[PDB]
């Protein structure tokens, strides 16, 4: 049922399988029965085992092949058994080294060098590895968000991941020389959506009571690894010429740095590395991933309290509608150019994964909240008779749609949380505009994210503090003659120097006529005046007239 | 013909799953068998197959569309017998997704965290939540019969007392249900199409009017739905858009028809939710709410009679320390971009709630002291 005879029936029978594989209708079951059988009835060392290797090359590509003939995406109950199969080839590789190669040392019956090449048949191995690869990938992508299959699917990644180890621990220099490139960016994938938890446990649980131990001294220095080997690649991709690779291993490098470094290495290297014209050069997942970056690197800026640096992160994505599409949740119809669906048939099987988002409503509350800081001062300055300096379309614009609404109490949605902090900052009660931000985002389960909360919560706290104090100070200088600075230390909160440093700042850079005494903690000033405000309201006016009246003249000539 | 019957007997008894999936094959054929006018035996040979049709749960629409039709020859019992079905047909949907919700929960307190925690931070960090299968999928399937039901009302016209008089109540009575649950996005849809279809069935005139009173067990349905979710959790904007349009037909529908004294006590029981819910929101439609209560209650009371003495003492008390608390604008964005649009807004949702434009501070309190129930004010406050 076999042909009870030995050795050169089996590679007859491979090279019938092979032939037969490239028919169209052939029946691929049958052939991964048959391999199987192949395997069972082996029983030479060497030329039986080297057989079994063999085969079992061809059992992976055979499965591969089979699942295409009806359905979907590789199924699941294939996709496990090819887990199983390609960890027991590992273990028969890692048994072996190089026995049935040949390498002119046993020739009858042996070799992987004719038929031919030893180092491509050695390189072909990842090769195999790559279409689990592809499959897994293609499972979680397809898969439902919100599926309990989707929380059992994501336990098999570190299953993929140690097989990747395994086949990092089987090369070998010269499959390590050019297969670099693609096990680079295999490490990246398994490294570019890494969460704060594990670099916290390894950086901040006490040395003195952790780890002492051998073999916790090969898994842990087994997880930054991947941070040794980046640091040398980076180098070694200076040798290569890939500049697509090149691209998208540095934007996950910033990615790197930013979360799970430290924030001045993402802007020293995202500064350093200029890759504006490589993106337009470099294909849509280059451009994914510098989008990717991007919010991260806006997150990250969030995540150390500054609100400018935090706000110019996002600009890029925060001006643009089309958000929704970069994470493949575009429809047909939503505003009037997007079509056609067969192109989006494509799209839609490029982009993205589920465990591999971003949360777009969060990106903008960080938007929202780091313009909301810079912005409710700098308009409650301006109209209180500074108004030199507006910018048309600025957070002014995000704010009106719901500043407009006659019926806007109670909050449940984002965006009114958002209206009614502007609301309480508008009136500048700094600790209900901390509790309407703080409870809320605790209420949506949006503070619960990241291990920095109370650090972000209280930079956000002492910001709220700052500009607060702020706007109390440009509405009030309008009936101020003079104000004590112990008031404002304890009414707001905070220490002298905070205080002292806030109101200088003030002072010096909007060029206050203000006369500060830091020793005797007093503020003199005098500005008044309801009449003083119509007049500079009036002399902004008639200056937009004279701007204008030479405009014309220019115009004109 | 008895042929029908003997197959509706067989398939019933015969079953086990690859069957039922042939018997909905065959009621998509039945459905069409026999162009006859209901009588004596096609009503009961029917119910009955329409009894194993919703148990079956065929197709959703399909059956639906073929009631929609099979219900016209007359037959008045048969369409309140279906709306009965119709609370039956979600009921044990949503007892199903119970004995689910329920089962799951279990088995989540019995299994072991600590086997399950790397997945676990990984789910809140991707931020998927709390969420499972089987609780979902059930959720859809009587949505869809929800749905269905209220497109029908809209369809049936004419008489339609069966619909007006249970499925209504019965349909809000299941929304609340729903919106308790998790469906309230859908919820906030299915208010806003339910009012586009009852204005457009009285913009149809066909064969109905006031006189009969077909607008208010509607109206009253819509009113306890939007109040409902207007206290327990909603958006601000769009459930008071789609109320104050409801107000302004009602409000016609009221003065053409003259004016119902029982619609308006309900009415005023709206617009005391309403006060509470405009003190939270906007001040001005407080006082003119309030204003318009006290006003409309003391119609009520000269118009029917009402000796509950203490619960009017409260309430006066309530209406004249709670009536001209209006602090200032400072919202200096809404200013600079022209407040008078808002005012706009204000002024001609007060023309529409019926008291012109919004009242200011000072007449607030002077008209109110002008009014006779201050004499009915309890002493401590009148003192106070």
């Amino acid at each position: 049922k076999g042909t009870e005879i030995t050795h050169a029936v089996v590679i007859k029978k491979l090279n019938e399988i092979l032939q037969a594989r490239g028919k169209k209708g052939t029946d691929r079951a049958a052939q991964i029965e048959l391999l199987q059988l192949l395997v069972q009835i082996a029983s030479e060392n060497n030329l039986g085992e080297g057989v079994i290797v063999k085969i079992k090359f061809n059992i992976i590509a055979s499965l591969y092949d089979y699942n295409p003939n009806l359905a979907t995406y590789m199924k699941p109950e294939m996709w496990q058994k090819c887990l199983d199969c390609i960890n027991e080839l590992m273990d028969i590789l890692f048994a072996n080294p190089n026995i049935f190669v040949g390498e002119n040392i046993l020739e009858e019956s042996e070799n992987l060098q004719n038929v031919d090449q030893p180092l491509r048949v050695r390189g072909c191995i990842l090769t195999l590895v790559e279409r689990m690869d592809e499959e897994f990938t293609k499972i979680m992508q397809n898969t439902d968000p919100h599926s309990q299959e989707y929380v059992e699917h994501l336990k098999d990644e570190a299953q993929v991941c140690a097989i990747i180890e395994r086949v990092q621990r089987y090369l070998e220099e010269k499959g390590t020389t050019e297969e670099i490139c693609r096990v680079y960016l295999r490490r990246i994938l398994h490294t570019y959506y890494k969460f704060d938890y594990k670099a916290h446990q390894r950086q901040l649980t006490p040395p003195e009571g952790s780890s002492k131990s051998e073999q916790d001294q090969a898994e842990n220095e087994g997880e930054d690894s991947a941070v040794l080997m980046e640091r040398l690649c980076k180098y070694i991709y200076a040798k290569d010429r890939t500049d697509r690779i090149r691209t998208c291993a540095i934007l996950c490098h910033i990615y790197h740095h930013y979360l799970h470094s430290r924030w001045y290495q993402a802007r020293d290297l995202m500064l350093m590395s200029h890759l504006q014209d490589n993106i337009q050069h470099a294909d849509p997942p280059v451009q994914i991933l510098y989008n990717r970056t991007m919010v991260q690197l806006g997150i990250c800026a969030f995540r150390q309290g500054l609100t400018k640096d935090a706000h110019n992160a996002l600009l890029d994505i925060q001006s643009s509608g089309r958000a929704k599409e970069l994470l493949g949740q575009g429809l047909l119809l939503r505003s009037l150019q997007e079509r056609n669906q067969e192109q989006e048939k494509v799209e839609r099987r490029r982009q993205v994964p589920f465990h591999l988002h971003i949360n777009l409503e969060l990106l903008e509350c960080v938007y929202l909240v780091s313009a909301m800081l810079l912005e409710i001062p700098y308009m409650a300055a301006h109209e209180s008779d500074a108004r030199r300096r507006m910018i048309s379309k600025q957070f002014h614009h995000q704010l009106r749609v719901g500043e407009r609404q006659p019926l806007l109490g109670p909050p449940e949605s984002m965006r009114e949380h958002v209206v009614a902090a502007s609301k309480a900052m508008k009136m500048g009660d700094w600790k209900t505009c901390h509790s309407f931000i703080i409870n809320e985002k605790m209420n949506g389960k949006v503070w619960d994210l990241f291990p920095e909360a109370d650090k972000v919560r209280t930079m956000l706290v002492r910001k709220i503090q700052e500009e607060s104090l702020r706007t109390y100070l440009f509405t009030y200088s309008s009936v101020y003659d003079s104000i004590s600075m112990e008031t404002l230390s304890d009414m707001f909160e905070l220490d002298l120097p905070t205080v002292h440093s806030i109101i200088s700042k003030m002072i010096i850079n909007e060029e206050l006529m203000a006369s500060l005494d830091q020793p005797t903690q007093t503020v003199v000033m005098h500005r008044t005046e309801p009449t003083a405000q119509q007049n500079l309201a009036l002399q902004l006016a008639e200056k937009l007239g004279s701007l204008v009246e030479n405009n014309e003249r220019v115009f004109d000539h | 013909r008895p042929e029908n019957a003997l197959k509706r007997a067989n398939e019933f008894l015969e079953v086990g799953k690859k069957q039922p999936a042939l018997d909905v094959l065959y009621d998509v054929m039945k459905s069409k068998k026999h162009r006859t006018w209901q009588k004596i035996h096609e009503p009961i040979m029917l119910k009955y197959l329409e009894l194993c049709v919703d148990l079956r749960k065929s197709h959703l629409a399909k059956e639906g569309l073929y009631q929609y039709k099979n219900i016209c020859q007359q037959v008045n019992i048969k369409s309140l017998e279906d709306v009965v079905r119709a609370y039956l047909k979600l009921a044990e949907e949503k007892t199903e997704a119970a004995k689910e919700e329920s089962q799951q929960m279990v088995l989540d307190i019995e299994d072991l965290d600590n086997i399950q925690t790397p997945e676990s931070v990984l789910l809140s960090a991707v931020s998927g939540e709390d969420t499972q299968d089987r609780t979902d999928r059930l959720l859809l399937t009587p949505w869809v019969k929800f749905l269905w039901e209220s497109y029908r009302q809209c369809l049936d016209l004419l008489r339609n007392n069966s619909r007006v008089e249970r499925l209504y109540h019965d349909i809000a009575q299941q929304a609340f249900k729903f919106c308790l649950q998790y469906t309230r996005k859908a919820e906030f849809r299915k208010l806003c199409d339910n009012l586009r279809m009852h204005l457009s069935q009285i913009q149809r005139h066909h064969n109905q009017s006031t006189a009969i009173n077909l607008n208010n067990p509607e109206s009253q349905s819509m009113h306890l739905e939007t109040r409902l979710v207007q206290l327990d959790s909603a958006i601000s904007m769009e459930l008071w858009q789609e109320a104050f349009k409801a107000v302004e037909d009602i409000h016609g529908l009221f003065s053409l028809s003259k004016k119902p004294p029982k619609p308006q006590l309900m009415a005023n029981y709206y617009n005391k939710v309403s006060t509470v819910f405009w003190k939270s929101g906007n001040a001005l439609f407080h006082a003119s709410t309030l204003h318009r209560l006290y006003h409309l209650s003391r119609e009520m009371r000269k118009n029917l009679t009402q000796d509950e003495m203490q619960r009017m003492s409260t309430r006066v008390l309530l209406a004249t320390l709670s009536i001209p608390i209006t602090p200032e604008r400072t919202d200096i964005a809404r200013l600079l971009d022209m407040d008078g649009i808002i005012v706009e807004k204000q002024r001609r949702l007060a023309t529409l709630l019926g008291l012109q434009a919004p009242p200011t501070r000072i007449g607030l309190i002077n008209d109110m002291v002008r009014f006779n129930v201050l004499q009915y004010v309890v002493p401590e406050v009148k003192d106070l």
